[PDB]
RNA sequence: UCCCCCGUGCCCAUAGCGGCGUGGAACCACCCGUUCCCAUUCCGAACACGGAAGUGAAACGCGCCAGCGCCGAUGGUACUGGGCGGGCGACCGCCUGGGAGAGUAGGUCGGUGCGGGGG
RNA sequence: GGGCGGUCGCCUCCUAAAAGGUAACGGAGGCGCCCAAAGGUCCCCUCAGGCGGGACGGAAAUCCGCCGGAGAGCGCAAGGG
RNA sequence: UGACUGGGGCCUGUAGAGCACUGAUAGGGCUAGGGGGCCCACCAGCCUACCAAACCCUGUCAAACUCCGAAGGGUCCCAGGUGGAGCCUGGGAGUGAGGGCGCGAGCGAUAACGUCCGCGUCCGAGCGCGGGAACAACCGAGACCGCCAGCUAAGGCCCCCAAGUCUGGGCUAAGUGGUAAAGGAUGUGGCGCCGCGAAGACAGCCAGUCGAGUGGCGCCGCGCCGAAAAUGAUCGGGGCUUAAGCCCAGCGCCGAAGCUGCGGGUCUGG
């Protein structure tokens, strides 16, 4: 198995979970304890484009937005088999830091 | 074979055993209750019953349940039982260990043997309506070598055993 | 003689002797059976004066089943020597038997001659035996 | 409110192994490529990137099944806080509050939050 | 009793009577070091066994395929993890 | 706020049990090797009431094994709880040799008025008092003093010796009682459930007469042998047999320095 799950290194509070599909790039702010999301957003799947990279920047600065106007300001980042690298959501406004 | 049994309130279960009436208990999937037979009559019954043959218990109802006896208790010193468990039957295809008749005399009775009556009594699946009795196996050229074992038997159709084949039932060993 | 071939210790403490037996209670072998009254340790040279006599009795006769092991190790001090110094050596094997252990068992034999052979056997045993035939010991479902 | 699928938590095997049916419009995956970012103690196997000719075979989702696995009473014992006995002693019995473990009847191929996409 | 013998500090398990603690010249083992990577962090990867199948190749030299929640491993004793 | 107690919430791996792990284990099945007969050395081949792995079935064992697991115990909260309880600071000590009993273990030989720990008690310091023949620690009971008053406790009520030769139903003939085991016995008394009895032999002389109770193991109460040591014997003594012994009821008395009654002292509190 991919088990992973250096989610569980999450020590802080606000979940930014990232979920990269073959066609598509998805990603929902999670309150955990509570067991609850609180914001959204995703790539065709929210209406978009068909590429790729630049599909996720769009995801993104569309996730930052929503977010500011609801009073939340930092978070901590996922992807569990992230690999951190290509599809980033390399984004401003979230206070999530880099 | 027939016994009288009686309701229990949940009263002194050392009180009822020193006047002579043994404790035990009926259940099935609808109706678990507790009764008490008396050790006098029970042990004429069950010496000749056991658990191949089937009981009815006729209770201040009229009602002759049919049973069989799942579960005996004993006392472990001065071998004397202290409850009994009846299971309530109808009809449905419900366990039971069938005994087993060993007619016959193997050549090994003669070249230094002796029958081992491993598992004289056969575990199997058949409806109350059908209770089938001494299910028995023939030996006679059972020489000291191995021995038979498993479905290797007489089985009335009806009759579906819950074992393996592997479970051993007898053998030819040596002398002393 | 009738001891373990291999021990992940070589001695052990000496512990009480409780009621009962918690197993061994029903015959499950033979026909007839010998049963326990009295708990005591029982020594390997006796559960074997036990066997032998059994077969003595009835000469190529049936088979003996021997329901009990002498696990046990038997510790004792070297003759008068003082206390302490630490434990003894190890002299010989012997198994816990409690009031209703069923201890031997013979089959394929003459009711007569399993009467006989089993009451000698209690003449080589420091305890109260009882015998016993095959009744209600039908522990199945 | 009612279905289906994609994410993500709580329950901690009555959610598990193995069998047998299904599901591709949409999701999802496999698939097409290796120029490009990024890869291999050798391998685009894996990570990774650009794609959409094909397939639900594999993987995953959804059912149905009890062979193995898992859960499991009620009764009755074992043992025992406290009180009192019998015996000369290994040890055995009563009274009152508590009460297993095995084994039996039986139960199980899950339940349940939050958020998305589709009728 | 004293001598002869044995022991004298430290760690692990049992004796220990389901908090802690608890004796005997009671049962059974270890320490008086090591690592310049055997340390920090970031990113990867998963065992031992077993049954197949493969030139030299044992009964595991290295290769391939199924099964295998941990019985492997963690410098050295045992225990916990 | 104390000891102790009621109601809640955590923590725990013993008694007991179990075989999933570590090891041990009796028998059978299934089945690598090895031994050995058939036999060929060109190496194969078939059999064997031989020894025998791994694995499965039945049956079990373990301080240093645990899938499981009580009663209890530990602690925290809220209450009851005014006690020669509790907490804080300081002045004065002695003790640092313990002992028996009950329960839970180790050592020992499931020996010792033995020895090591753990939980409780009494002696120590209650050798003050009652019971136990006598006797620190077994049973009863915590003694300020006085009384020619009354009730009790353990243990007792035939005499020594206060109080029942009290009442009702059973057992025992050994002085058992008045202190011993494996194992032996048609001792007794009470329960059994099995043989087979006008195919009328159970016991006795040709089987006819004989005309009925006969054996067979197995439970329970009380007793019998098994039972030999060294100054004179004895249950404490005399003496007890439908008891003055044993079992089961019932009513009544005697009995301490305990509890009441009356009088007195001293110290606290009011």
């Amino acid at each position: 198995k991919f088990r992973v799950r250096n989610r569980i290194k999450r020590t802080g509070r606000l979940r930014l979970s990232v979920f990269r599909s073959l066609k598509h790039i998805y990603a929902q702010i999670i309150d955990d304890e509570k067991g609850v999301t609180l914001v959204s957003a995703s790539s065709l799947a929210l209406k978009l484009k068909g590429n790729k990279t630049e599909v996720a920047r769009q995801v993104g600065r569309a996730l930052a937005e929503k977010a500011l106007a609801l009073g939340i300001k930092q978070v901590a980042f996922d992807r569990g088999p992230y690999k951190y690298h290509g599809r980033v959501k390399a984004l401003a406004e979230g206070a999530r830091e880099g | 074979y027939r016994l009288k049994a009686y309701y229990r309130e949940g009263e002194k279960p050392s009180a009822l055993r020193r006047a002579g009436k043994l404790p035990g208990v009926m259940y099935n999937r609808h109706l678990n209750r507790k009764v008490y037979v008396d050790l006098v009559e029970f042990d004429k019954v069950f010496r000749q019953a056991s658990i191949h043959h089937v009981i009815v218990l006729e209770l201040p109802d009229g009602q002759s349940l049919p049973t069989l006896v799942r579960q005996v208790n004993l006392d472990k010193r001065r071998r004397r039982p202290e409850h009994v468990d009846f299971f309530v039957l109808s009809d449905e295809p419900v366990e039971m260990y069938v005994p087993l008749r060993f007619v016959g005399t193997p050549a090994g009775v003669r070249a230094g043997g002796v029958l081992q009556e491993i598992h004289r009594d056969i575990l199997v699946k058949v409806s109350p309506r059908n209770i089938p009795e001494f299910i028995e196996v023939d030996v006679s050229g059972l020489e000291i070598g191995d021995s038979l074992h498993a479905s290797d038997l007489k089985l009335p159709p009806g009759v579906e055993l819950a074992v393996s084949p592997e479970e051993t039932i007898a053998a030819v060993v040596p002398p002393e | 003689m009738l001891m373990p071939r291999r021990m992940k210790y070589r001695k052990q403490q000496r512990g009480r002797l409780k009621g009962a037996t918690k197993g061994g209670d029903y015959v499950a072998f033979g026909d007839y059976g010998l049963v326990a009254l009295e708990p005591a340790w029982i020594t390997a040279q006796q559960i074997e004066a036990a066997r032998v006599a059994m077969v003595r009795h009835f000469r190529r006769g049936g088979k003996i089943f021997i329901r009990i092991f002498p696990d046990k190790p038997y510790t004792k001090k070297p003759l008068e020597v003082r206390m302490g110094k630490g434990k003894g050596n190890v002299e010989g094997y012997v198994a816990v038997v409690k009031p209703g252990r069923v201890m031997f068992e013979v089959a394929g034999v003459t009711e007569e001659q399993a009467m006989e052979a089993l009451r000698i056997a209690g003449h080589k045993l420091p305890i109260k035996t009882k015998i016993v035939r095959r009744d209600a010991y039908d522990e199945a479902q």
